[PDB]
């Protein structure tokens, strides 16, 4: 019931071109300003949808290098931003970058690894930093940070694994703690952990995969949860997730596809969450991300578990098996 | 409104740059706090000024009195309470919670669970709500019984149900530590209830979908068992006369069907395939693929024919 619905004059074609233009002037302001906190991620959004489009060489990669060196702390983890504070999120996100940039050295890798190591809890849990939120976000973060370092061997693989199933809901779905609903955020960072660890096999696919197919409403944009509206981002979460599982054939493509081109700014280049609104990197990166897993011939393959270039993932020898 | 933005902009900006210097020199004082306050309540997702302000709190509490110290967390308590007023869904705010009720000698958990139940009136659907009710319902050492009691409250008061059944899900096997008949046919009930007061809502169909699934098996079906399914078939025939665009009602017919008797129903099962594909075209390649599955389990049954 909740759905949109998409006006007849709404973009049905790609437009790279204004998407790549939109993002290579980003950095040049109020939500920027205002979203400091999550700098690190915003720079990997960006980066990896410039990779995705063959862009790259427009962004700054000296000036990336040091910010990231400069948001190390003495933990061995990385913050957001200059001054703030080391997060797993932000660890995830900087390693993620480097690896785009074959990089890796320009931060001490020995002490992101004893960084991560140190945030995981007795029961298998990862904690975001050291105040303690536990969230699966963080067991994706830690073994994805950990996978692209050639380290997953640094923590406690089973008892993560252990938590992570535990976190596995009636409907063959996760949540972010044990007991905690179903959200297509959170499946797919458990199953990108479940890839990563190869444990696909404990997902009932045929279960989730039913679940993640029944969020594409009739306008064909996906939503994340039951009864709220799309949103374009989920054309990430939802689909990454599906495929990582087997199951992407369960959507239908074309409308999804029409959705997510409806999302696009036509005059400002850029994908807004929904048609009409405002655009944003975030949704961008998922757009086009998204149009990549739905076999776009103008957008590189991309990574389902780890949402970069599959040719960059390849390079570093790290490609997790999926269920097909 | 172009302007005034420009100077919230500069507010914040030289409040975060203040609360920046003031953190390098060690000065973990009541300033950083009223700093902070002003930042946190428009921006709660900016977590280094929580991380801030735990570090205020936890190098006064060694400073201050007990009674001083006792003044600080209630006015922490206001304070968190109004930022989740403005914005309910922030990690970092719900986090802060409970880092502070966490270390507390005596916290109050009934005035909590009455916070959670007034954020779940506003919002039923809001998880970060339910995971403090949750956390909330640990500490304290509320019975899943009484959290089975709420539960059942809200599936009846209005719809936006998915969570409640979700919490449900998860307190019934607590309760009796995979179902057993008894509350398997109780919770059946109730569910069937629900998609016939509003065939609509889609979270009583894939609660049931997992009852369906939650016991003893088809060649082990009782005479009641047997019976309430039968009951069920019939009644979700009745709904698809009524509503024939709804795809959940004809899924759940499929459904029942393999629960009773896979191949004594196999030329219904089909004629409802293809029925449902054409209501939820969508789901054609879903449905397709069920419908195989289904097949191979029909031909494996054939087989085992003596
Ligand atoms: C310079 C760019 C500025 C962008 C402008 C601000 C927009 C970004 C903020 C987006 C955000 O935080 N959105 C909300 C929900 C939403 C969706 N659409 C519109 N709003 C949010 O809570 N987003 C979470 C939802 C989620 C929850 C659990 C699991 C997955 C997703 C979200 O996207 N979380 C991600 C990404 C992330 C990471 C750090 C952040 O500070 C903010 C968001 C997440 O936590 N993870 C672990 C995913 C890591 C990942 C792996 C591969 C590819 C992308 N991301
Ligand atoms: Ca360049």
């Amino acid at each position: 019931q909740k759905d949109v619905t998409i006006k007849s004059d709404a973009p049905d074609t790609l437009l790279l071109e204004k998407h790549a233009d939109y993002i290579a002037s980003y950095g040049s302001d109020y939500e920027y300003c205002m979203s400091e906190y999550l700098r690190m991620s915003g720079v990997y959004w960006g980066l990896t949808v410039m990779d995705l489009m063959g862009q790259l060489h427009r962004m700054n990669k000296e000036e990336i290098l040091v910010f990231i060196k400069s948001c190390q702390h003495e933990c061995g983890g990385v913050s957001a931003s200059i001054g703030h504070d080391p997060h797993l999120l932000y660890t995830l996100s900087a390693v993620q970058i480097l690896t785009l940039y074959d990089s890796i050295h320009v931060i001490n890798v020995d002490k992101v690894v004893a960084y991560v190591q140190s945030l995981q809890k007795e029961d298998g849990s990862f904690a975001g930093d050291i105040w303690g939120e536990i969230d699966t976000r963080f067991s994706f973060c830690a073994v994805a940070t950990l996978a692209l370092l050639g380290k997953l061997d640094a923590i406690n693989v089973e008892k993560a694994i252990e938590f992570v199933l535990s976190c596995m809901n009636f409907d063959g779905g996760f949540g972010c703690r044990p007991g905690s609903e179903s959200h297509a955020g959170q499946i797919y960072c458990c199953t990108g952990f479940l890839a990563i660890t190869s444990q696909l096999h404990q997902v009932n696919s045929d279960l989730l995969g039913w679940w993640l197919c029944e969020r594409q409403l009739p306008s064909g944009g996906l939503n994340g949860r039951p009864e709220k509206l799309p949103d374009v981002c989920y054309s990430w979460w939802v689909l990454a997730s599906l495929k990582i599982i087997g199951r992407l054939h369960w959507i239908d493509r074309e409308k999804l596809r029409s959705f997510i081109l409806a999302c696009q700014d036509e005059e400002t280049g850029g994908f807004a969450d929904r048609p009409g609104d405002m655009v944003d990197p975030f949704h961008t990166l998922f757009g086009i991300a998204g149009l990549s897993l739905l076999g776009e011939e103008q957008i590189k393959p991309v990574s389902p578990v780890f949402c970069m270039p599959e040719e960059v993932l390849q390079r570093v020898n790290v490609q997790p098996e999926l269920v097909s | 409104k172009r302007l005034e933005r420009e100077q919230k902009l500069k507010l914040y900006q030289s409040a975060t740059q203040a609360v920046f210097q003031k953190r390098q020199a060690g000065e973990l004082d009541e300033s950083v706090l009223e700093l902070t306050s002003q930042i946190l309540g428009a921006n709660p997702d900016f977590a280094t000024l929580w991380n801030c302000r735990r570090e205020v709190l936890q190098h006064l509490e060694t400073e201050k009195s007990p009674e001083e110290s006792a003044a600080l967390v209630k006015a922490e308590l206001g304070f968190l309470e109004s930022c989740l007023r403005v914005n309910p869904k922030s990690y970092g705010t719900w986090h802060h919670r409970c880092w502070l009720l966490s270390r507390l000698p005596e916290p109050n958990w009934a005035r909590e669970l009455e916070l959670c139940a007034r954020f779940l009136e506003a919002d039923e659907r809001n998880f970060h709500c339910w995971d403090y009710r949750r956390f909330v319902a640990a500490q304290a050492a509320v019975a899943p019984a009484e959290e089975l009691a709420f539960t059942d409250s809200l599936i009846t008061r209005n719809f936006s149900n998915y969570s409640s059944w979700h919490y449900r899900s998860c307190l019934l096997p607590q309760l009796h530590p995979r179902l057993p008949e008894n509350v398997l046919l109780k919770e059946l009930e109730l569910v069937q209830n629900a998609f016939f007061t509003d065939p609509n809502d889609q979270s009583a169909w894939f609660y049931h979908r997992w009852l369906l699934g939650a016991g003893s098996g088809r060649c082990e079906l009782s005479v009641e068992k047997s019976t309430v399914l039968q009951s069920e078939l019939e009644s979700c025939k009745e709904l698809q006369e009524l509503e024939p665009e709804n795809k959940w009602c004809l899924l759940t017919i499929i459904l029942l069907m393999r629960a009773l008797d896979p191949l004594l129903y196999e030329k219904e099962t089909l004629q409802y395939f293809s029925t449902l594909k054409a209501v939820d075209p969508m789901r054609a390649a879903y449905l397709d693929d069920l419908r195989s599955k289904f097949l191979l389990e029909n031909s494996v049954l054939k087989m085992e024919y003596a």
